[PDB]
């Protein structure tokens, strides 16, 4: 967090912090139907928007 | 420490009639204490600590 | 359609003990040679004009490759449900129209791909290749296999998933190059009844067919239990719908009760049974009496206690399957049996077998470690080799320092094996002129080898001959 | 609004000549082929290909 405030002043943007929902870091798990693989956790929220 | 372990052996030409009884006298000599006796007299006299 | 007895089938026509609800099924026996589409279209659409019917059950005894598709088109153009029971009407299809409420009696395409892997685990066939041709459904066969292989602790090896695109002229050169890339003990095939014999002709020329090579084909490739074109190699194993215990008259009785208990049960809740126009025309004008409510629970039915529910694609959820094996006499023989995710193979050990030798071992703490079989999959895990054990045999897993030597030796000297733990004595001993143990079986020509923690000495070297030592003791 | 249109894609009489033009030379090279069979005779005469 102390590092985040340094980037905001340098690159001149605004932020808002929210924690992860489930609480994991990230790995690839297979959906039960077929073999569709999707990420989960903090790594799967970046790709979802 | 030892890094290539392969013992000695009496070498004979292929198709040699003596190739069986030579290999059966060695096995018996190990179990009779004969080859643990040649080691005593020729190889294992301590001289310096 | 075909050769059948009318009186035998009609005997069980009025035999449904449906006194619980007044279904009153006016079963009518119709026999006509209607292989061609013209006879079907001039009869199916004329039945409603004569007799007021809202349900048709179709059966056949022909090997037609497209009768199911042409018969499904009538279902799409109408709202009268129809069920394929016997023959080509029960062959698999890729997809159905959203307005085509046509169902069949037979296993789906995913289940067949899940029974082939359920018999290779028992017999420890961990290396296989897939050969597939163009067909409506061949995409799922590969995908279903890959999904199961990915999530499993067993050691699965995949190679040569190349497909045969035999569509162009003079395909012998193309097939030969593609077929020559197969170097696996077992190959899984997915083709049609007519298309199978073309590939099998090229196989014998290369020499792949014979001992050491095995082929597995789905139900539709076999097709008939009596029409063997003599092109199928001996030892071909296929899984097909049960027909010995599923008789033709029994199929009709089971099928009829499904429809009767579906429409009548709607009157229990909806209390307003639709009455569609009994004619081939005026279908659009009768769009008010939609059959979506009827279609909701016609699949989910029960008869004396069972699960006859169909899938949304029109496949039975709990079918019965058997495993058959071809012999020298060119007659299919029953071997396996399937019932509710359970397998009962008649042969404990596959009969087919110098390159195949026996091995006798014994459990020692740092050298040969014996562990029980995996409970989840019922087959030995990775990095370990299966090893039998007497007392009816029980399959364990064997691993250790000596086993790694055996696996590495067999790679360079290219010979096969099958271990089994001894049960009479241990390590060998001589009592009143008889040897018992790992040495007492080599001397009696039951082992031909013995890997483990044996010790070289003069007493044993006069009976069996040892190799070069690989450790000191 | 920016859209797209196909020229000569809605004139049915335009494609009638083109449909028979391509098949004109297709039959010519088909004539000089061996075992030129015929399609099934009627809707009931044959049930094969
Ligand atoms: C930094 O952001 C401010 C806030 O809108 C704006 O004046 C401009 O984008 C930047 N100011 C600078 C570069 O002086
Ligand atoms: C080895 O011993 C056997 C029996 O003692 C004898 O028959 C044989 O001749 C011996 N080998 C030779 C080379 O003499």
């Amino acid at each position: 967090i102390d590092l985040l405030i340094k980037l905001a002043r340098t690159m001149n943007f605004t932020y808002e912090v929210h924690l992860v929902a489930d609480g994991k870091f990230g790995t690839q798990e297979r959906v039960n139907n077929s073999n569709k693989k999707e990420w989960n956790g903090m790594m799967g929220e970046l790709l979802s928007g | 420490e030892l890094f290539f372990r392969s013992g000695f052996g009496i070498g004979m030409r292929k198709d040699s009639p003596w190739k069986q009884n030579v290999s059966l006298s060695i096995l018996k000599s190990h179990e009779n204490g004969f080859m643990e006796d040649l080691d005593k007299t020729w190889v294992r006299y301590q001289e310096c600590d | 359609v075909g050769t059948s007895d009318e009186v035998a089938i009609k005997d069980a026509h009025e035999k449904d003990d449906f006194h619980h609800l007044s279904v009153v099924p006016r079963v009518e026996l119709v026999a006509m040679n209607e292989t061609d589409p013209k006879s079907i279209i001039t009869r199916i659409c004329d039945l409603m004009s004569d007799r007021k019917i809202q349900g048709v059950v179709f059966a056949d005894d022909t090997d037609q490759e497209a009768i199911a598709q042409i018969l499904d088109f009538i279902s799409a153009q109408t709202l009268t449900p129809i069920l394929g029971i016997h023959g080509g009407s029960s062959m698999i299809m890729a997809d159905k129209d959203e307005s085509s409420m046509f169902f069949q009696f037979g296993p789906s395409i995913e289940q067949q791909a899940s029974v082939m892997l359920n018999i290779m685990e028992e017999y420890d066939w961990y290396i296989f290749s897939i050969v597939t041709t163009y067909f409506p459904g061949y995409q799922d066969f590969v995908n279903k296999i890959r999904s199961t292989i990915e999530n499993s602790f067993v050691g699965w090896e995949l190679e040569e998933v190349l497909l045969l695109d035999m569509s162009l002229d003079d395909g012998d050169s193309k097939i030969q190059n593609q077929l020559k890339k197969l170097q696996s003990p077992i190959i899984l095939l997915y083709c049609t009844k007519e298309e199978a014999t073309y590939i099998f002709e090229v196989a014998n020329s290369v020499g792949l067919t014979g001992y050491g090579y095995t082929w597995i084909v789905p139900s539709l490739v076999a097709g008939d239990t009596d029409t063997v074109p003599a092109e199928f190699p001996t030892g071909l194993i296929s899984v097909s719908y049960d027909e010995w215990d599923y008789g033709l008259p029994a199929r009709v009785r089971d099928g009829i009760a499904i429809i009767t208990t579906a429409a009548s049960d709607m009157l229990s809740e909806h209390s307003f049974i639709p009455e569609p126009k009994s004619s081939c025309y005026n279908t659009h004008e009768k769009r008010i009496y939609q059959s979506n409510m009827l279609n909701r629970y016609l699949i989910n039915v029960t008869f004396e206690g069972r699960n006859l529910s169909f899938s949304e694609d029109g496949y039975q959820m709990h079918p019965k399957l058997v495993i058959i094996l071809l012999n020298k006499e060119r007659k299919w023989e029953r071997v396996g049996k399937w019932k509710d995710k359970s397998l009962q193979m008649k042969y404990y050990v596959w009969p087919r077998m110098d390159d195949h030798l026996s091995i006798v071992t014994l459990e020692e703490a740092p050298f040969v470690i014996v562990e029980s079989v995996d409970p989840l999959s019922g087959t030995c895990m990775r990095n370990t080799v299966p090893c039998q054990k007497r007392i009816g045999y029980i399959k364990k897993c064997c691993k250790g320092f000596c086993i790694d030597i055996l696996k590495k030796i067999s790679k360079s000297v290219k010979f096969t094996y099958d271990l089994y733990l001894v049960t009479n004595g241990k390590h060998g001993k001589k009592i009143n002129g008889t040897w018992n143990g790992m040495i007492g079986e080599v001397v009696m020509k039951r082992a031909y080898m013995a890997v483990g923690s044996l010790t070289i000495n003069e007493e044993r070297s006069e009976v069996v001959d040892f190799s070069v030592p690989f450790i000191e003791t | 609004i920016l859209g797209l249109q196909l020229i000569n894609g809605k004139n049915e009489s335009a494609h009638i000549s083109d449909a028979v033009g391509v098949v004109a030379q297709a039959v010519h090279e088909l004539l000089e082929k061996e075992n030129i069979t015929d399609p099934p005779r009627g809707c009931v005469g044959n049930t094969n290909i």
